[PDB]
């Protein structure tokens, strides 16, 4: 009784989402990704110098 | 050279792992156990017959050696997890019952456990010393309501060191890898026997391994 | 708390034997290194000598070493130091001072209660003026120069700073020469090249009038300055 | 003619014996499970496996090629007695592990309290001195004849041991009958160790030692294949490595792990 | 009744779900240049260690990083010089989880004692010390990560998220929506909110300042053994026993990419992101981690490590260096 009207009344909150489409989202973390895809040293490999180990 | 607060910090760093090392060759040296049960084991009489909310640890010395015990009663978990943390252990030890055969069944619960830890995958290279608790409990209990079981096909005779024997050779089995042995044991819970025969098992699986480096085995 | 107390100062004859023990309390004594600071009877300093936490290493200065010895016994907490033939220019009062040497450290943080003891190439630092009139709550910078470049390859510069309060012990204010150590107010502040260090002190008040003192740790033996003292005009 | 592939042979011992060597030397370090007090033993019989063979055998085919010592009187002592200190530790060691075993397999439970690396290194330097204390006193480059000498150092460099293995494995062989009143399987597996383990280190010495011994005051004519005997007395040396590495599996592993 | 209600209404929001978009990401960035294969090399061995170590935690500047192992003892190792800063014993041997505050001032630790304590490492007496000792749960504890100063973040194995709180030292928040034994958490860049797994196979996110969860994803087939975050916070791939690796969308609320190879069958036991959200790396048993891309969800570069067995790897803030710890007590630094 008393765990299934937390449940529901959990499922409706959970039910309570707007949402945006994921192709949005897919968009937003290519965007992301792209941007700043120029900072990490994982992709680009840092020179000899500059590279804390040796 | 380098530098001079770097020297100091590498002193200090070569200090420190001495210290460490000295630590870990004198817990080297000692020898760990895993005591393992089920509903109405002998728990109690195990923990009382050694001479918060979590796992127990108990310490003790016999003849120039530091047992180290622990048992996993508390914890409410699933088994399957948090088992490899003792996978360096070097044995375990299993208490059934005996006379717990109609009762919420308990004997065949216990063996089917038994059987699966004793059949996973990385815990196998790991003895297990195996109680017969409650010896002198179950003896009434077999004459005066034989025999029967709801284990069926037994097809044996009566009463009553034939039916301890049956048991013990069935426990004995499903051991499939091979160089890994099982010690039994009955207790009555009445005298201080128990760690004359675990320190005859520990020093028996002590030789075996030593004895397997020449491997030779 | 962190106390250091000693008590072997006296009148000695030149050509005398002499010990001097300082014990720590306040905190783990094994696993620290001691450091022996001598102050001149009217304005100088100059070190002495150094013994690491595990006692395996051991340095001198260049007018100390064949003549004093330095020990210390950790189950007692305790630092002895042996003054040998100790000379007329001897004459001098004392600190023994903890250090711990490890990434991102506060060596030289806490000084003792110093002891006086009456009688009868090398990295060079300049200070100047040693007279400077300046007024409360007007903002003031203190200088000193150094021989050889203190920027190490790894980035960093092993220089440090103190302040002696008249009459009493002095305590470190900047180590590094880019940070800060704990108990001091942010308007202390200190930054150079390789070679010039200065202070930039803001809102200066009416109770930092202690001298100063700026420090090399590059390399032994550690070296101190001339320092120079503020006043209130 | 027979020059170039008795030289070719030679080569391809030495080469041999050093890979073996170095391999051991490799794989005992750098493994945290194979790491074991009992271990940097057989280091120390590869620490000197690994340069006996570069200071002993190409000497070795510098004489018995040609006929003569190149070099003058010096240095024919250094190296003669340089030999038998390399060569008597090898046969000294190999007894200390067995030594070891017995040791550890019988009342493990005292014995196991006085592991320690300390021992082990006190064991080490004992040995290497009671090893050099009987080698460099005294004091056409051949082997040494003077009749006080080799009538002793033979024994106390051979048959000090021999019945020292040959004891500490048939009393293990006697517990490891004991201990095993899948099985039948092991049965016939753990006597073939043991009988290869304590055959490779009888076959080829024996014979020598044998020999070398039979030419005291009481002597006769052998034939020359006791050059034949000679490097036997070697290639036992290049073997150690495997014959004690190949039955202890971690020691495959880590063979395995660094050979692929 | 009305568990129909209950089920008509997963079928409607999985109806819902299903008519919320046409997208499938599969179309899409196929025709995006992929980056090339990535190959690493060991460039640092810290060998400090004797035993067993399950899991390690990388520090704020990216030099230091601190590790735990069966043996009870915290070490506080210096990326760059090797060296040892701290030797930390523990109270208990049995340890689970160890976490670096962003402040090096504290240290969380904890394992199978239902306890995860906090140590000081900035004292006047110069040495590391109990702070303090707290006691709430009853099942053996995960993770404990900091989000404050004095602020922690718990998961025990009593299926409880509580979010402790170090002066007052008490519960001060309660989280009961799993009820499955919970393996692994991972706070967002905002510290307002985060996500925790659970054991069957389900996922839910919850609110610092509030009490309740707001998506519970169970987009998962098995289990679930490690969350982490990347930055924008809306990813928190996460692996488990089933050899794969999933990452979901707060705003999407559905399964996106679903990684899976045929050739590995295999466990997961940690999994972390890079600085730029493009590779995640993953370690498997098998012994062997591996790399993979976020978008193309192709393969990239196997790993040698480790000999037994990978079982943990964290990425600093920077991205300038990986590293990887097994339980053959070796940490590896990888650039
Ligand atoms: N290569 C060994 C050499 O034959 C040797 C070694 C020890 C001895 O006692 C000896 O006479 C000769």
């Amino acid at each position: 009784i008393a765990q299934a009207r937390k449940l529901v009344e959990q499922l409706k909150m959970e039910a309570n989402i707007d949402r945006i489409k994921v192709s949005k989202a897919a968009a937003d973390l290519m965007a992301y990704c792209e941007a700043h895809a120029k900072e990490d040293p994982l992709l680009t490999p840092v020179p000899a110098s500059e590279n804390p180990f040796r | 050279t380098l530098s001079a607060e770097e020297r100091a910090a590498l002193e200090r760093s070569k200090a420190i792992e001495k210290n460490l090392k000295e630590d870990g060759i004198s817990a080297a040296k000692d020898v760990k156990l895993l005591l393992l049960g089920a509903g109405e084991s002998g728990k109690s009489t195990i923990v009382k017959q050694m001479k918060t909310t979590g796992i127990v640890e108990t310490h003790f010395t016999f003849k120039n050696l530091h047992f180290r015990l622990f048992d996993v009663g508390g914890q409410r978990s699933e088994r399957k997890k948090w088992i490899h943390c003792f996978e360096d252990v070097t044995a375990i030890i299993f208490c059934v019952a005996l006379s717990g055969y109609d009762q919420v069944n308990r004997m065949h619960e216990s063996l089917m456990l038994f059987d699966s830890i004793c059949n996973n995958k990385f815990f196998i290279d790991t003895s297990i010393i195996l109680f017969l608790n409650k010896k002198d409990l179950f003896g009434e209990k077999i004459k005066k309501s034989p025999l029967t079981i709801c284990f069926p096909e037994y097809t044996g005779p009566n009463t009553y060191e034939d039916a301890a024997a049956y048991i013990q050779a069935q426990f004995e089995s499903k051991n499939r890898s091979p160089n890994k042995e099982i010690y039994c044991h009955m207790t009555c819970a009445t005298d201080t026997n128990n760690i004359q025969v675990v320190f005859d098992a520990v020093t028996d699986i002590i030789i075996a391994n030593n004895l397997r480096g020449c491997g030779l085995y | 708390d962190v106390q250091l107390v000693e008590s072997g100062g006296g009148l000695v004859q030149p050509g005398g034997s002499r010990k001097l023990s300082c014990s720590a309390s306040g905190f783990a004594f094994s696993s620290f290194g001691m450091h022996w600071v001598r102050q001149a009877p009217e304005k100088g300093l100059e070190w002495v000598a150094y013994i690491s936490s595990g006692s395996g290493t051991i340095y001198y200065a260049d007018t100390v070493k064949g003549r004093f010895t330095i020990s210390r016994d950790d189950p007692k907490n305790t630092l002895f130091l042996q003054m040998t033939s100790l000379r007329s220019e001897d004459t001098a009062m004392y600190y023994c001072v903890r250090s711990i040497y490890y990434y991102g450290s506060s060596p030289f943080d806490f000084w003792g209660q110093g002891t006086t003891l009456t009688v009868s190439s090398d990295i060079v630092m300049t200070q100047a003026t040693s007279s400077v009139p300046v007024t409360p709550g007007e903002s003031v910078s203190i200088s000193c120069r150094s021989s050889k470049s203190l920027l190490h390859s790894n980035g960093n510069t092993y220089l440090y700073w103190f302040l002696q309060r008249p009459g009493q012990s002095p305590q470190l204010l900047i180590y590094r020469m880019s940070n800060l150590a704990s108990g001091v107010p942010d308007r202390f502040s200190g930054s150079g090249s390789g070679t010039a260090f200065t202070l930039t002190i803001s809102r200066l008040e009416a109770e930092d009038v202690g001298v100063y003192y700026c420090m090399q740790h590059l390399e032994y033996p550690l070296t101190f300055g001339a320092g120079t003292k503020l006043e209130l005009k | 003619q027979v020059t170039l592939t008795l030289v070719c042979l030679a080569g391809l011992l030495m080469l041999l014996t050093v890979f073996g060597n170095v391999l051991v030397i490799i794989a005992v370090f750098t493994s945290r499970a194979l790491k074991a007090p009992q271990n940097l033993f057989l280091v120390s019989l590869a620490s000197a496996d690994i340069l006996v063979a570069t200071l002993v055998i190409p000497f070795s085919l510098a004489n018995e090629v040609m006929g003569y010592w190149y070099f003058g009187k010096a240095w024919c002592e250094i190296y003669l007695a340089l030999d038998v200190l390399f060569c008597t530790s090898s046969i000294v060691h190999l007894c200390a592990i067995s030594l070891d075993r017995y040791w550890s397999i019988t009342q493990a439970i005292e014995y196991n309290l006085k592991r320690t690396p300390r021992r082990i290194k006190a064991i080490i330097i004992t040995v290497w001195v009671i090893s050099a204390v009987i080698s460099f006193p005294p004091l056409r480059c051949e082997i040494n004849d003077q009749k006080w000498y080799v009538i002793s150092s033979c024994i106390g460099s051979f048959f000090a041991p021999c019945l020292i293995m040959i004891l500490v494995y048939v009393r293990i062989y006697q517990i490891a009958k004991r201990r095993t009143r899948g099985r039948q399987n092991r049965e016939k597996r753990f006597t073939f160790v043991l009988a290869v383990v304590i055959g490779v280190f009888v076959v080829c010495w024996f014979p020598f030692f044998f020999t070398y011994t039979l030419t005291a005051v009481g002597c006769s004519v052998p034939r020359t294949l006791f050059k034949f005997f000679f490097w036997f007395g070697y290639c036992n040396s290049s073997l150690n490595p495997v014959i004690y590495t190949i039955f202890n599996h971690d020691f495959r592993r880590a063979f395995k792990k660094i050979l692929c | 009744q009305l568990r129909q209600e209950a089920e008509q209404l997963k079928n409607q929001i999985r109806d819902a779900r299903k008519a919320c978009a046409d997208a499938t990401l599969s179309q899409i960035t196929n025709n995006i240049d992929p980056v090339g294969r990535i190959q690493m090399r060991t460039r640092r061995t810290l060998r400090g260690h004797l035993a067993k170590i399950y899991a390690m935690h990388w520090g704020t500047d990216s030099r230091l990083l601190v590790s735990a192992s069966q043996d009870g003892k915290l070490i506080i190792w210096d990326s760059y010089t090797t060296n040892k800063v701290h030797a930390i014993p523990l109270r208990s041997s049995w340890v689970m989880t160890c976490a670096y505050a962003p402040s090096g001032n504290y240290v969380a630790c904890g394992g199978l004692d239902n306890i995860c304590s906090i140590y000081n490492l900035k004292t006047r007496e110069g040495n590391v010390r109990v702070s303090r000792e707290l006691a709430g749960h009853t099942g053996y504890l995960s993770c404990c990560r900091f989000l404050d100063d004095n602020q922690i973040v718990t998961s025990s194995g009593d299926t409880t998220c509580a979010l402790w709180d170090i002066e007052t030292g008490q519960q001060t928040t309660t989280f009961t929506g799993h009820t499955g034994d919970v393996m692994s958490l991972s706070l967002a860049p905002d510290t307002r909110l985060f996500v925790s797994g659970a054991c069957d196979a389900s996922a839910k996110l919850w609110d610092v300042r509030e009490g309740m969860c707001r998506q519970t994803f169970t987009g998962h087939e098995s289990d679930i053994n490690a969350i982490c975050f990347f930055p924008n916070g809306n990813a928190f791939a996460t692996g488990s026993d089933d050899a794969t690796c999933r990452l979901f969308d707060l705003r999407a609320d559905q399964e996106l990419m679903t990684y899976s190879h045929d050739n590995i069958i295999c466990g997961i036991t940690s999994v972390s992101f890079s600085k730029s959200g493009r590779l995640l790396l993953a370690g498997y048993d098998d012994f062997n981690c591996n790399v993979w891309d976020a978008l193309k969800a192709d393969r990239a570069g196997v790993l040698a490590g480790h000999d037994n067995r990978v079982s943990c790897l964290g990425v600093t803030d920077d991205g300038m260096a990986v590293a990887t710890g097994s339980w053959d007590s070796f940490l590896k630094i990888w650039n």
